[PDB]
């Protein structure tokens, strides 16, 4: 949309209904009279709109009423419940803004975040927004986490996340507002070319990609008509859907041959009884023509039973001469139809080599974008958050994206080689207990009212655990870290003297000799006017490469572009990184995924936070004291740095509401 | 509702190509059995089809004779009468038959000829000459 409506959606809100969270918020409101509601709704667009038109520097509530105009400028408490809490939950005044109120002089509470990745970063800059006192500690030494560009002289690429999946919708756009980042459209112009270096032909590119399509679409189809979830006692994988899909073309394929060269017998068979036919037939013709010939030795004049008998045996012989016709007329026919089904078969086989590699890719593009292997994929839910797709083209950052965990992290507290090891979390508050990842045994304590954890779901899932939690997380969330699944997703920075590519083209394919293999090396991105070429490694492939030398990787990657660009055209390359994702150890992998066997509801819990019980026994129900953030606990826009964003954001405005109070939920 | 156009799924095959680790590879064998039998069952019939050509060869064109094209008439001969009692006699009631030997009548004078000369030429006792054989 736009206008008003326009602002909603470019806040992920339904500019003509009231949320969840508003509901919850302003009760008074949403039981309320209609009107009320709308009243309710153009001041939250109208609010959302100011802030959008300017993110750079604070809206005040002041700001707000000033440009409301009556009836709505009438009301003013409610817009001041309105604009706290679109401030509180990071829908206005959020990322790098120019504050016009000053920050509280003294500070409320204390909260120790786990992890400077964008989750965490954003949740700080929210939570000293606010007037809380704020620690982060980064195993790493350095910001962004998963954002984690690489620079060597001018030299630029980013190893983790890359790209901006469109404007439409995505908080990331207020930060470019914010931030300078270059933005840079992608051309989604992608070439493929098979294990020799002959590009695919346009014929096959568009066969393919349309059987692709057509064999997602039918997984789909099995999943909700056929309700094909589980299968023995497990739960199905879109990998096994492809392969059961694929194996019924197959099954089909033959089931028609088959069909076909029984329309040929069954046509033969007839051909067969009617020469047999006529093999008897031509007999008792020669019999008669005997027998006539015979009868008519029998000279004129003569009686009438040898008149008769000239006359009747010719007759005879005409009679079956016309019936022989009749039945080679008939052959003609069956000789033709024999023809037709001969040269009109139906198709030979459901794919070819070529075609089922060409096909390979298409399912290694798509493991490369779940972060992991199809087989690891549910069904049912791996799709889950497409719904909440933005609008607008894919970007990249031309100056790296680090420069944007960089910019969040201006005015913060960070403590850099600072390892998480233990989080105590009790009535009375918490511990979180710290080494340095120099000098592993010097040992750091940080006592606060909150901590908020943004660890990897790849380190809460490692075993044996890099972080112990006392008292150890309930079954209810350690069962939902044990369901997600954590992928993995490498890049190879091949940085060069001199472009040897087409320019006009971003990004090509390559395909894989095995299915096996379908994600080594399969793609190539080269960054907007700049002499870098990225090659990447998907599903199966990422996992089994990170245990194989650089050099060889580095080989691997200048053979398949001689075979594409010619021997003579492919330098040795000036520097080369090759991520590890999976090796990180404060990683663990690239993100998360819904394996089968899990769903979205996983992701909810997984942002629920924990409520320790009583210190003195019979003492009232603490406060929630362990509340986490990150990629893995935003259900709606998983595995990105919107959502990480999104997720700091939230906790920031839970701890917040928790710690300081929610004023402006009261009538 | 609707599968993609053309992707074939039914209920019944899927529960086949997954209720074992292999029964896919079962299945697609035996279609591939059953596609050999088919094309080899065709090579017999091709070849037994061959050789009844063979057999067939040159037609019948060596023995068809010329037709009578020859016009109706009122009258009946009585050369004319003498064949039609004896293709009475060998053909029953096939009044085509009759017209075709007698070569100068049409079905119809047959047809009253039987009635006309019914009692003279006792053609009942002739027709249950020619039941009584066939
Ligand atoms: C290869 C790859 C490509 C990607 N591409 C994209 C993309 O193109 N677009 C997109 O939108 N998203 C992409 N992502 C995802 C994006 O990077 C993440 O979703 C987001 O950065 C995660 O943010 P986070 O703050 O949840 O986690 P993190 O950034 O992982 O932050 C957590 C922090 O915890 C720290 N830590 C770990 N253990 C400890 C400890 N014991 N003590 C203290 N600190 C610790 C880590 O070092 C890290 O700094 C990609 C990820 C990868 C791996
Ligand atoms: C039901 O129909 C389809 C749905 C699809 N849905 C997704 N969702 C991806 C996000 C997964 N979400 C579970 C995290 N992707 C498709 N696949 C594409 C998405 C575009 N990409 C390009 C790309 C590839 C990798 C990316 C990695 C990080 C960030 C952005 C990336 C963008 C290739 C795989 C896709 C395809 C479909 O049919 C053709
Ligand atoms: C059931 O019908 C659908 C079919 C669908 N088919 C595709 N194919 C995408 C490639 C074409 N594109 C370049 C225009 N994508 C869908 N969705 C896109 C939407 C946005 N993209 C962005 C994206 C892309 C890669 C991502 C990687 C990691 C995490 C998140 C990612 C998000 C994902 C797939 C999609 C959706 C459908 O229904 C909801
Ligand atoms: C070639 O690639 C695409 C194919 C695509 N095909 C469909 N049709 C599926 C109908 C079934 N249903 C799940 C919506 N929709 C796409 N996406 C849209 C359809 C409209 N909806 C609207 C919408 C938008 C935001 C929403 C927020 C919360 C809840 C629901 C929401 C619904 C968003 C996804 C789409 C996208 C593609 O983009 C690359
Ligand atoms: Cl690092
Ligand atoms: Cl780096
Ligand atoms: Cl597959
Ligand atoms: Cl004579
Ligand atoms: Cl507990």
């Amino acid at each position: 949309p736009s206008g008003v409506e326009g602002a909603a959606f470019q806040s992920r809100l339904p500019h003509d209904r009231m949320t969840s969270q508003e509901a919850a918020c302003f009760p008074d409101i949403i039981s309320g009279p209609q009107q009320t509601q709308k009243v309710f709704l153009f001041i939250r667009n109208r609010t959302l709109q100011l802030w959008l038109d300017n993110p750079k520097i604070q809206l005040t509530f002041e700001a707000t009423l000033q440009q409301l105009e009556a009836p709505y400028n009438s009301d003013t408490v409610l817009v001041h419940r309105v604009h706290s809490y679109l401030e509180r939950h990071g829908l206005i005044n959020f990322g790098i803004y120019k504050r016009i109120k000053p920050l509280p002089t003294k500070k409320t509470g204390k909260v120790i975040i786990i992890g400077s990745g964008v989750s965490g970063l954003a949740a700080a800059r929210q939570l000293q927004s606010f007037g809380m006192d704020v620690t982060l500690l980064e195993a790493r030494d350095r910001v962004g986490g998963r954002v984690a560009t690489f620079r060597k002289g001018n030299y630029v690429a980013d190893l983790g996340a890359m790209v901006v999946t469109g404007l439409g919708g995505n908080p990331m756009a207020v930060v470019s507002k914010q931030v300078n980042m270059e933005l840079a459209k992608i051309k989604q112009k992608c070439p493929l070319y098979e294990a020799n270096g002959q590009a695919v032909p346009k014929e096959k590119d568009e066969m393919v990609e349309q059987e692709f399509n057509r064999l997602l679409e039918a997984t789909s189809y099995l999943s909700h008509q056929l309700d094909f979830n589980v299968l023995n006692n497990k739960p199905v994988s879109l990998g096994q859907a492809l392969e059961v899909v694929i194996q019924l073309q197959e099954k089909h394929v033959k089931d028609e041959q088959i069909e076909h060269w029984k329309k040929i017998v069954k046509t033969q068979e007839e051909l067969k009884e009617l020469l047999n036919k006529m093999v008897n037939l031509k007999e008792k013709i020669k019999e008669l023509h005997q027998q006539y010939k015979e009868a008519s030795e029998v000279k004129p004049p003569r009686d009438i039973t040898a008149e008769f008998l000239v006359k009747s045996k010719h007759r005879d012989l005409t009679a079956l001469c016309k019936e022989y016709d009749e039945l080679a007329e008939t052959q003609g026919k069956l000789e033709e139809k024999l023809q037709e089904l001969e040269a009109n078969p139906p198709s030979d086989v459901y794919l070819s080599s070529r075609d089922r590699q060409i096909l390979d890719w298409h399912f290694a593009n798509l493991e490369f974008a779940n972060a992991t292997p199809l087989s690891t994929l549910s069904l049912k839910h791996w799709d889950q958050d497409d719904d909440f797709e933005f609008t607008g083209s894919h970007l990249t950052v031309r100056n790296g994206y680090s420069c944007v965990p960089v910019a969040l992290a201006e005015g913060l507290d960070i403590k850099l080689n600072t390892a998480v090891r233990q989080v105590r979390y009790t009535a009375s508050g918490c511990e979180v207990i710290a080494v340095n990842t120099r000098s592993t045994s010097q040992t750091f304590i940080y006592k606060c009212d909150a901590v908020l954890c943004t660890l990897p779901l790849g380190v809460l899932k490692q075993q044996p655990p890099a972080v112990q939690f006392v008292p150890p997380l309930p079954e209810w969330k350690t069962s939902a870290v044990q369901r997600m699944g954590f992928g993995n997703l490498n890049k190879v920075v091949l940085c060069f003297d001199r472009v040897f590519w087409d320019p006009s083209v971003n990004l090509f394919g390559h395909v894989g000799s095995t299915t096996a293999s379908r994600g080594e090396l399969f793609l190539f991105w080269n960054l907007y006017k700049a002499p870098i070429l990225l090659a990447l490694v998907a599903g199966e492939a990422a996992g089994i490469m990170e245990n194989i030398s650089d050099d060889v990787i580095v080989g691997r990657c200048l053979a398949i572009l001689k075979g594409i660009f010619g021997s003579s055209a492919v330098p040795q390359p000036k520097e080369t990184v090759v991520s590890r994702w999976r090796a990180d150890p404060w990683a663990r992998g690239s993100y998360s995924y819904v394996a089968a066997g899990s769903s979205g509801n996983d992701y909810d819990l997984m942002a629920q936070p924990i409520t320790p019980g009583p210190s003195i026994p019979g003492a009232p129900q603490p406060i929630p004291r362990l509340f986490f953030a990150g990629e893995h606990t935003i259900r709606n826009y998983p595995a990105t740095v919107h959502g990480a964003l999104l997720s700091g954001l939230r906790e920031a405005g839970r701890i917040a509401d928790q710690f300081l109070g929610a004023m402006y939920t009261l009538p | 509702r609707k599968p993609p156009k053309g992707m074939f799924l039914s209920q019944e095959d899927v529960e086949a190509v997954s209720a074992n680790a292999t029964a896919a590879t079962t299945v697609l064998r035996q279609l591939d059995m059953e596609l050999v039998s088919v094309k080899r069952q065709i090579q017999n019939i091709k070849q037994t089809n061959s050789a009844l050509k063979e057999k067939l060869d040159g037609g019948i064109e060596p023995y068809r004779l010329p037709e009578v094209i020859q016009k109706c008439n009122a009258r009946w001969t009585t050369e004319e009468q003498l064949l039609a009692v004896q293709a009475i006699r060998k053909y029953g009631r096939d009044f085509q038959a009759i017209s075709d030997v007698i070569g100068n009548k049409s079905v119809v004078q047959v047809k009253n000829f039987f009635v006309n000369y019914r009692r003279r030429f006792n053609i009942d006792e002739v027709l249950q000459e020619w039941e009584a054989e066939h």
